């Protein structure tokens, strides 16, 4: 029983989930997504 | 004095309007 509970606790520790949430939030903050600016944008492209 | 149709609808090719408004966006 104690061996099984130790294995389950180790798996649950390996089954953590908040770290990816923190990483995603950090990436979101770093990239600084935004939409504010002009209504629509005009650009220059040399189409093939 | 039979009236003749005046200047018809102009084309104003898309590229010219696009460059004019690109300049306007740049200056605004």
């Amino acid at each position: 029983g104690q061996k099984l509970k130790q294995d389950g606790d180790s798996f649950r520790m390996k089954l953590n989930t908040q770290e990816i949430f923190d990483d995603w939030a950090r990436k979101v903050q770093q990239r600084n997504l935004g939409v504010s600016g002009r209504i629509f944008t005009i650009e220059s492209t040399r189409v093939r | 004095r039979k009236l003749v149709h005046d200047k018809e609808l102009a084309a104003e090719d898309e590229q010219v309007f696009l460059m004019k408004q690109q300049s306007l966006l740049a200056k605004q």
